Protein backbone atom coordinates (compact mmCIF):
# COMPACT_ATOMS: atom_id res chain seq x y z
CA UNK A 1 0.00 0.00 0.00
CA UNK A 2 3.32 2.61 1.01
CA UNK A 3 4.71 1.73 -2.61
CA UNK A 4 1.46 2.13 -4.48
CA UNK A 5 0.23 5.56 -2.92
CA UNK A 6 3.69 6.50 -3.29
CA UNK A 7 3.99 5.83 -7.07
CA UNK A 8 0.52 7.04 -7.37
CA UNK A 9 1.08 10.26 -5.88
CA UNK A 10 2.85 11.47 -8.65
CA UNK A 11 0.18 10.75 -10.99
CA UNK A 12 -1.96 13.17 -9.34
CA UNK A 13 -4.72 10.51 -8.01
CA UNK A 14 -4.65 12.17 -4.03
CA UNK A 15 -5.25 15.19 -4.93
CA UNK A 16 -7.47 18.02 -2.73
CA UNK A 17 -10.52 15.82 -4.26
CA UNK A 18 -10.09 12.28 -3.72
CA UNK A 19 -10.68 10.10 -0.35
CA UNK A 20 -8.51 6.49 0.00
CA UNK A 21 -10.57 4.63 1.96
CA UNK A 22 -8.33 0.77 3.25
CA UNK A 23 -9.21 -1.87 5.87
CA UNK A 24 -7.97 -2.22 9.17
CA UNK A 25 -5.08 -4.01 7.64
CA UNK A 26 -3.11 -1.64 6.50
CA UNK A 27 -4.16 0.40 9.63
CA UNK A 28 -0.86 -1.43 10.99
CA UNK A 29 -0.30 -0.74 14.92
CA UNK A 30 -1.59 2.94 15.03
CA UNK A 31 1.87 4.12 15.90
CA UNK A 32 4.40 3.85 12.88
CA UNK A 33 3.29 5.99 10.26
CA UNK A 34 5.52 6.32 7.33
CA UNK A 35 5.82 9.60 5.34
CA UNK A 36 3.66 8.50 2.68
CA UNK A 37 0.62 8.27 4.17
CA UNK A 38 -1.80 11.30 3.07
CA UNK A 39 -4.55 12.95 5.39
CA UNK A 40 -7.80 12.18 4.93
CA UNK A 41 -7.54 8.42 5.05
CA UNK A 42 -10.22 7.17 6.51
CA UNK A 43 -10.03 3.19 7.33
CA UNK A 44 -12.21 0.84 9.67
CA UNK A 45 -10.28 -0.19 12.22
CA UNK A 46 -10.44 -2.26 15.96
CA UNK A 47 -10.90 -0.02 19.12
CA UNK A 48 -7.90 -0.06 21.44
CA UNK A 49 -8.95 3.89 22.98
CA UNK A 50 -12.86 3.30 24.35
CA UNK A 51 -12.40 0.56 26.60
CA UNK B 1 -32.33 47.79 8.41
CA UNK B 2 -30.10 49.26 10.98
CA UNK B 3 -26.80 49.12 8.08
CA UNK B 4 -27.33 45.55 8.42
CA UNK B 5 -28.35 42.79 5.83
CA UNK B 6 -30.16 39.30 6.56
CA UNK B 7 -31.19 36.39 4.56
CA UNK B 8 -29.18 35.23 0.93
CA UNK B 9 -27.73 39.12 0.82
CA UNK B 10 -26.54 39.04 4.10
CA UNK B 11 -24.38 35.80 3.75
CA UNK B 12 -23.13 36.93 0.68
CA UNK B 13 -21.66 39.84 1.56
CA UNK B 14 -19.81 38.44 4.96
CA UNK B 15 -17.92 36.16 2.95
CA UNK B 16 -19.57 33.26 4.16
CA UNK B 17 -20.83 31.49 0.63
CA UNK B 18 -19.85 32.69 -2.64
CA UNK B 19 -22.93 32.26 -4.63
CA UNK B 20 -26.71 33.14 -4.02
CA UNK B 21 -29.21 31.18 -6.34
CA UNK B 22 -32.50 31.10 -6.17
CA UNK B 23 -36.07 33.38 -6.45
CA UNK B 24 -33.55 36.59 -5.97
CA UNK B 25 -34.11 40.15 -8.14
CA UNK B 26 -32.54 42.46 -9.62
CA UNK B 27 -32.32 46.43 -7.88
CA UNK B 28 -30.55 49.21 -7.73
CA UNK B 29 -29.86 49.14 -4.06
CA UNK B 30 -28.84 45.60 -4.59
CA UNK B 31 -26.44 46.02 -7.10
CA UNK B 32 -23.94 48.23 -5.75
CA UNK B 33 -22.77 45.83 -2.84
CA UNK B 34 -22.99 42.50 -5.18
CA UNK B 35 -22.75 41.44 -8.91
CA UNK B 36 -25.06 39.86 -10.67
CA UNK B 37 -24.91 37.79 -14.18
CA UNK B 38 -26.87 37.69 -17.04
CA UNK B 39 -31.05 37.23 -15.87
CA UNK B 40 -32.52 34.56 -18.01
CA UNK B 41 -36.24 34.66 -16.99
CA UNK B 42 -38.70 38.12 -17.08
CA UNK B 43 -39.48 39.06 -13.86
CA UNK B 44 -41.43 42.83 -12.77
CA UNK B 45 -44.90 43.68 -11.09
CA UNK B 46 -48.47 42.66 -12.05
CA UNK B 47 -51.56 42.71 -10.19
CA UNK B 48 -53.92 39.95 -9.81
CA UNK B 49 -57.91 40.13 -8.95
CA UNK B 50 -60.43 37.57 -8.66
CA UNK C 1 -21.43 39.19 -37.42
CA UNK C 2 -17.83 36.89 -38.07
CA UNK C 3 -17.16 35.86 -40.81
CA UNK C 4 -13.81 34.20 -42.07
CA UNK C 5 -10.71 36.24 -44.48
CA UNK C 6 -10.80 35.05 -48.33
CA UNK C 7 -8.19 32.24 -49.31
CA UNK C 8 -7.15 31.97 -45.38
CA UNK C 9 -8.31 30.20 -42.20
CA UNK C 10 -7.86 33.59 -40.02
CA UNK C 11 -10.85 35.31 -38.70
CA UNK C 12 -12.43 38.77 -39.11
CA UNK C 13 -15.28 40.95 -37.94
CA UNK C 14 -16.99 43.06 -40.45
CA UNK C 15 -19.21 45.84 -39.78
CA UNK C 16 -20.35 47.21 -36.62
CA UNK C 17 -18.27 44.79 -34.26
CA UNK C 18 -15.01 45.48 -36.45
CA UNK C 19 -15.55 49.26 -36.61
CA UNK C 20 -16.23 49.20 -32.60
CA UNK C 21 -12.76 46.40 -32.40
CA UNK C 22 -10.21 49.07 -34.28
CA UNK C 23 -10.19 51.80 -31.92
CA UNK C 24 -12.99 53.63 -33.59
CA UNK C 25 -15.68 53.86 -31.32
CA UNK C 26 -16.48 53.63 -27.89
CA UNK C 27 -19.97 52.77 -27.66
CA UNK C 28 -22.42 50.73 -30.06
CA UNK C 29 -26.07 52.23 -28.58
CA UNK C 30 -28.33 50.71 -31.34
CA UNK C 31 -30.34 47.23 -31.49
CA UNK C 32 -27.44 44.73 -30.56
CA UNK C 33 -29.10 41.64 -29.73
CA UNK C 34 -27.03 39.68 -26.89
CA UNK C 35 -25.32 36.68 -28.31
CA UNK C 36 -22.38 34.18 -26.80
CA UNK C 37 -20.22 34.27 -29.82
CA UNK C 38 -20.79 38.38 -29.41
CA UNK C 39 -19.86 38.48 -25.80
CA UNK C 40 -16.78 36.59 -25.58
CA UNK C 41 -14.57 39.97 -26.36
CA UNK C 42 -16.94 42.30 -25.77
CA UNK C 43 -18.47 43.66 -22.36
CA UNK C 44 -21.86 43.92 -22.36
CA UNK C 45 -24.31 45.60 -20.22
CA UNK C 46 -27.65 44.98 -18.34
CA UNK C 47 -30.46 44.94 -20.91
CA UNK C 48 -32.79 47.72 -21.70
CA UNK C 49 -35.42 45.65 -24.24
CA UNK C 50 -36.84 42.21 -23.62
CA UNK C 51 -38.21 40.51 -27.08
CA UNK D 1 3.60 29.58 -34.03
CA UNK D 2 1.40 26.92 -33.30
CA UNK D 3 -0.27 29.17 -30.30
CA UNK D 4 -1.35 31.63 -32.91
CA UNK D 5 -2.36 29.37 -35.59
CA UNK D 6 -4.37 27.26 -33.71
CA UNK D 7 -5.89 30.25 -31.95
CA UNK D 8 -7.16 31.74 -35.65
CA UNK D 9 -8.69 28.22 -36.90
CA UNK D 10 -12.20 27.52 -37.52
CA UNK D 11 -12.00 24.19 -36.63
CA UNK D 12 -11.95 24.81 -33.11
CA UNK D 13 -8.60 22.47 -31.32
CA UNK D 14 -8.60 21.65 -27.89
CA UNK D 15 -5.14 22.70 -26.42
CA UNK D 16 -3.85 20.54 -23.81
CA UNK D 17 -0.52 21.22 -21.46
CA UNK D 18 2.58 22.19 -23.65
CA UNK D 19 5.42 20.82 -21.73
CA UNK D 20 9.56 21.42 -21.55
CA UNK D 21 12.17 19.14 -20.50
CA UNK D 22 15.04 21.37 -19.46
CA UNK D 23 16.92 18.32 -18.37
CA UNK D 24 16.68 15.12 -20.40
CA UNK D 25 16.30 12.21 -18.23
CA UNK D 26 16.65 14.03 -14.95
CA UNK D 27 13.91 11.69 -14.08
CA UNK D 28 13.07 14.56 -11.25
CA UNK D 29 11.05 16.39 -13.69
CA UNK D 30 10.82 14.58 -16.79
CA UNK D 31 8.89 11.50 -15.41
CA UNK D 32 6.68 13.83 -13.19
CA UNK D 33 5.71 16.38 -15.84
CA UNK D 34 5.54 13.62 -18.77
CA UNK D 35 3.54 10.93 -16.61
CA UNK D 36 0.04 13.33 -17.01
CA UNK D 37 -0.74 13.31 -20.92
CA UNK D 38 -4.30 12.29 -21.65
CA UNK D 39 -3.32 13.02 -25.40
CA UNK D 40 -3.20 10.87 -28.72
CA UNK D 41 -1.50 12.81 -31.03
CA UNK D 42 2.10 14.19 -29.01
CA UNK D 43 3.82 16.41 -31.35
CA UNK D 44 7.17 16.01 -29.84
CA UNK D 45 10.46 18.64 -30.76
CA UNK D 46 13.73 17.49 -30.34
CA UNK D 47 16.84 17.36 -32.47
CA UNK D 48 18.19 13.45 -32.49
CA UNK D 49 19.43 12.71 -29.22
CA UNK D 50 16.82 14.14 -27.02
CA UNK E 1 -49.41 47.73 -35.77
CA UNK E 2 -48.43 51.03 -38.08
CA UNK E 3 -49.01 49.65 -41.23
CA UNK E 4 -52.19 47.79 -40.40
CA UNK E 5 -51.82 45.41 -43.09
CA UNK E 6 -49.91 42.22 -41.86
CA UNK E 7 -49.58 39.56 -38.90
CA UNK E 8 -47.15 37.85 -36.48
CA UNK E 9 -47.93 34.70 -36.31
CA UNK E 10 -46.22 32.79 -33.54
CA UNK E 11 -45.58 33.97 -29.78
CA UNK E 12 -41.60 33.93 -28.86
CA UNK E 13 -38.24 31.50 -29.27
CA UNK E 14 -35.21 32.66 -28.58
CA UNK E 15 -35.75 35.66 -26.66
CA UNK E 16 -32.97 38.03 -25.58
CA UNK E 17 -32.64 41.61 -25.07
CA UNK E 18 -30.58 44.39 -26.79
CA UNK E 19 -27.66 46.07 -24.85
CA UNK E 20 -25.33 48.71 -25.10
CA UNK E 21 -21.23 47.38 -26.10
CA UNK E 22 -18.47 48.60 -24.30
CA UNK E 23 -14.70 47.42 -24.61
CA UNK E 24 -13.40 45.18 -21.74
CA UNK E 25 -10.87 47.78 -20.81
CA UNK E 26 -13.41 51.07 -20.06
CA UNK E 27 -14.34 52.55 -17.20
CA UNK E 28 -17.82 53.56 -18.02
CA UNK E 29 -19.07 49.97 -17.56
CA UNK E 30 -19.67 49.98 -13.55
CA UNK E 31 -21.21 53.64 -13.84
CA UNK E 32 -23.44 52.66 -16.80
CA UNK E 33 -25.43 49.57 -16.33
CA UNK E 34 -26.50 50.73 -12.17
CA UNK E 35 -27.08 54.21 -14.37
CA UNK E 36 -29.96 52.20 -16.62
CA UNK E 37 -31.58 49.67 -14.01
CA UNK E 38 -31.95 52.89 -12.07
CA UNK E 39 -34.10 54.17 -14.47
CA UNK E 40 -35.50 50.88 -15.22
CA UNK E 41 -38.26 51.52 -11.88
CA UNK E 42 -38.64 54.95 -11.66
CA UNK E 43 -41.21 54.56 -15.28
CA UNK E 44 -39.05 56.39 -17.21
CA UNK E 45 -38.44 53.57 -19.57
CA UNK E 46 -41.95 52.44 -19.79
CA UNK E 47 -42.57 56.25 -20.50
CA UNK E 48 -40.61 56.68 -23.33
CA UNK E 49 -41.93 53.71 -24.57
CA UNK E 50 -45.04 54.36 -24.58
CA UNK E 51 -44.73 57.64 -26.23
Amino acid sequence: AVLILSEARSLGLTGYDFFWIVPSLVSGNTELIPKEFPSGLISVSYDDWDY
Amino acid sequence: VNNVWNGMIGEVVYQRAVMAVGSLTINEERSEVVDFSVPFVETGISVMVS
Amino acid sequence: TQERVNNSNKKEWNGMMGELLSGQADMIVAPLTINNERAQYIEFSKPFKYQ
Amino acid sequence: FVKTTVDNSFVGWDMQNVITLDTSFEDAKTQVQLKKIHSSVILLYCSKDE
Amino acid sequence: SQKCDLVTTGELFFRSGFGIGMRKDSPWKQNVSLSILKSHENGFMEDLDKT
